[PDB]
């Protein structure tokens, strides 16, 4: 297995409709937990799991430091459109994180993007800046200049990064953790025939689908759909396999412990 | 860098007493604290930037506001004795993370809230001639200076020879001792300046003690009989 | 959260180290300020990291697991006789203070020459002038002790330890065996 | 400047029953830039009900969206999802197939 937690930000030149200046939404797990924008200008929990183990007191210190990080960031992207001379609009955007491997090697990230593409990228390890264009060296050098601040990162995407995680996931263990079974069904989709084999609402988003020919041979000449979300947090999938009247084809799910085998007319 | 106004305050329980900070560092964050005997620093408002202001440790009967990125003023509306304290403004930049934050101190301000401003008296100067027994056997003089009956100890000693500042043998006693441990207790302070007799043998050397005294400020009433306002007092001195 | 000795002596010349001891609930880092008397704080040195900062005239510990700290402080002089602070950063960044630990360093003399000089007032004061182990303590009635002081007389080597009392009248005098009563 | 044209994945929450009640999704992923414009359409006309969840980051610099609208499925009636992005000159459209 493996578990992450990890922070994005964005800055825009525009704040449009549905896309505010700022934006910072946390992840655990590929699972929102916290959200912030300009337009609120407060942090607020994007589970209930989250709303209901989290103090009100870190609903109010970090909204603070977010909004002094609401300024900063809106400021770095202004300064590169300077070295760029880039006018209109621009992205400018922040991963930091950490995960927590199975056998405990922990790792940690933290890189910058501009217009999608990476501008510059933090390395704990040699406690220096990578940089991609020339734009991106003097952002290096500038930010290499503070050894209390590369000491600070490496402290934090290391040891306190991996706090905040174990305690995150013991905070909303029973949904993190849950398990819900698939609705496995298949269908006939004939040729203008493929047969589909279809699961529904499973939330561990792994589940196993292989396609059986006769009573053993598995089917190689398959197509596959990858696990979709639904929105009630559960996800879907689906494979296909194009048969011939031929005179005897199963589906073989798996998911989370239960498997099930089904027919196929 | 950072300084602060007013340097020094006497106020009366129940007045409006607003404490300013001024920066030069372009810096985003500002912070209000004050030092206190038993506890350490204590944070009461900061600012993240300019028109934001959120509360501390101790934001009971303390209100703040930034109206510019360089200000970041501490308003006490209803003053109280409980709120005597030095006071300390600091800055620190937000580009640096929020962790790796060096807070810049500005310079204290000694406020002290009274019940009646009548106690407020200004300090006596008594500049002290040296021994001969000192000139015969050490052949250094070390004059003295006294200080007494003087309250708050808003005050601060300084010894100017011939017009010049002199910091050489100036060791003046760091904290004013209390006349008697009672509440209000009107301080006194020593000081003692060590020179060569032959510095003492010349008549043409002039000698001071200048103690600048920060009391009630002119826009005060004192309409009782003495107006004990910020002044300095000296007594001279002349070699021998 | 912060706890933190409050006095230190060392001799002149020599070294003092002073120590930390944080119960955060995160940490984000280690900083040390000066506050010297009136004067206000300055930042000397911040550590995350386990290890030693050579800054030169002095250098910071840090450990993470023991959730301790010390300053050491090297080539020691007057002027760094102040108070030390540290400050430890919260989980949520939260700056917590300590009560701070107040470095005297002691003056070496070269000639302790213990004598009590009565000055004449131009009120007869008396001053206990070049005495480091000899403490002087505020001593019986009502009527007032100081303790010691150290003046550097920059012209010449000399740095004399001095202290003044007096009292309002009283008939007491320069003589009188004082509670310190060196001798 | 970098501009990904989105995926656009149109499919419903329950397996289909032509006549029961179900919910279609438009599953708008690895866009960028951030702006976008999503609409749901019905045999022509747009869907007015069209909820869109926040929108989420993605490790590879984009973006995605999961766009819903509540529908009842028939053997006539059709469904798309129309999307207009800076990363393409004219708006695309997925039509919804169930099969
Ligand atoms: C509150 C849970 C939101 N946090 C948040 C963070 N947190 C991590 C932050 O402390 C570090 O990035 C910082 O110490 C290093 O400079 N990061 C973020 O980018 N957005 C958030 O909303």
């Amino acid at each position: 297995r493996t578990h992450s937690l990890r922070y994005f930000r964005l800055a825009v030149s525009d704040p449009g409709p549905v896309v505010p200046e700022f934006i910072s939404v946390g992840y655990v797990d590929s699972h929102p937990i916290t959200t912030y924008d300009s337009v609120t200008r407060q942090k607020e929990p994007k589970a209930p799991w989250m709303a209901e183990n989290l103090a009100p007191d870190h609903w109010e210190r970090y909204t603070q430091l977010l909004r002094g990080w609401q300024q900063t960031f809106k400021a770095e992207l202004r300064h590169l459109q300077r070295h760029y001379n880039h006018s209109g609009l621009h992205t400018y955007q922040r991963m930091i994180g950490c995960e927590l491997l199975e056998d405990g090697s922990t790792t940690g990230f933290l890189q910058y993007a501009y217009d999608g593409q990476d501008f510059i990228i933090f390395n704990k390890d040699t406690l220096s800046w990578l940089a991609m264009d020339y734009v991106a060296h003097i952002t290096k050098q500038a930010w290499e200049a503070n050894l209390h601040e590369l000491q600070y990162q490496k402290n934090w995407l290391e040891e306190e990064c991996i706090a905040w995680l174990k305690r995150f996931l013991e905070y909303g263990r029973d949904t993190l953790e849950r398990t819900e079974h698939p609705v496995v069904r298949t269908t006939r989709k004939e040729t203008f025939t493929t047969f589909f084999c279809r699961a529904h609402g499973f939330y561990p988003p792994e589940i196993s689908m292989t396609w059986m020919k006769n009573g053993e041979e598995i089917a190689q000449e398959v197509d596959y759909g990858g696990v979709l979300p639904s929105g009630d947090g559960t996800y879907q999938t689906w494979l296909s396999v194009n048969l011939d009247p031929q005179s005897v084809y199963s589906c073989h799910v798996e998911h989370s412990g239960r498997q099930m085998v089904l027919e196929a007319p | 860098a950072v300084t602060q106004s007013p340097r020094n305050k006497v106020a009366v329980t129940g007045g409006k007493v607003t404490l300013s900070c001024n920066q030069t560092n372009n810096h985003n964050n500002m912070y209000w604290y004050r030092q206190d005997t038993g506890h350490g620093l204590r944070l009461i408002h900061y600012s993240y930037g300019a028109g934001s202001t959120e509360k501390g440790d101790i934001p009971d009967g303390y209100k703040a506001s930034r109206p510019s990125q360089e200000n970041f003023s501490l308003i006490l509306e209803l003053a109280t004795p409980s709120q005597t304290s030095v006071y300390f403004c600091a800055s620190g930049d937000a580009k640096l993370g929020v962790g790796a934050e060096t807070l810049y101190f500005g310079s204290g301000t000694r406020l002290t809230v009274l019940e009646d401003l009548n106690k407020v008296f200004p300090p006596e100067v008594a500049v002290f001639e040296p021994s001969e027994a000192e000139i015969s056997h050490t052949q250094k003089a070390t004059l003295v200076c006294l200080a007494t009956g003087f309250f708050p100890d808003h005050v601060e000693l300084s010894w100017w020879v011939n017009g010049k500042e002199v910091h050489s043998g100036v060791c003046t006693d760091p904290q004013p001792l209390k006349e008697q441990p009672a509440l209000n207790d009107s301080y006194a302070l020593s000081s003692r300046l060590r020179v060569s007799a032959t510095f003492w043998q010349n008549p043409r050397n002039h000698f001071r003690c200048q103690v600048q005294f920060y009391g009630l400020s002119e826009n005060d009433e004192w309409t009782q009989d003495a107006k004990p306002v910020t002044q300095i007092v000296s007594a001279e001195a002349w070699g021998r | 959260g912060v706890e933190q000795p409050a006095k230190l002596m060392s001799v002149e010349g020599t070294f003092a180290r002073v120590n930390c001891t944080y119960s955060t609930s995160g940490f984000n880092g280690l900083s040390w300020y000066q506050q010297r008397e009136g004067q206000a704080p300055v930042f000397l040195s911040y550590v995350v990291l386990d290890g030693l900062k050579d800054s030169g005239h002095f250098s910071t510990f840090l450990s993470r697991s023991n959730g301790y700290s010390y300053l050491l402080l090297t080539e020691l002089q007057i002027k760094d006789s102040a108070s030390y602070l540290c400050a430890v950063r919260d989980s949520n960044y939260q700056l917590i203070w300590g009560s701070g630990t107040k470095l005297i360093i002691k003056p070496n003399i070269q000639n302790p020459d213990p004598a009590v000089y009565q000055l004449r007032d131009s009120k007869s004061v008396c001053l206990f002038t070049d005495f480091s182990q000899t403490n002087v303590s505020q001593s019986k009635d009502s009527d007032y002790i100081t303790d010691k002081c150290v003046l550097d007389m920059r012209s010449m080597d000399f740095k004399s330890n001095s202290a003044v009392a007096w009292s309002n009248k009283s008939d007491f005098a320069c003589a009188n065996a004082f509670n310190n009563s060196i001798i | 400047a970098i501009q990904k044209t989105p995926q656009i994945q149109v499919y419903s929450r329950h397996p289909p029953e032509n006549g029961k009640p179900n919910i279609l999704n438009c599953y708008v992923t690895q866009f960028h830039p951030p702006h976008i414009e999503i609409q749901m359409l019905k045999n022509g006309k747009k869907i007015p009900k069209v909820e869109m969840s926040d929108m989420s980051f993605s490790k590879d610099w984009s973006f995605y969206i999961l766009a819903h609208t509540e529908f009842t499925p028939t053997e006539t009636d059709t469904y798309a999802c129309r999307v207009k992005h800076a990363s393409m000159a004219e708006p695309k459209t997925v039509y919804w197939d169930r099969d």
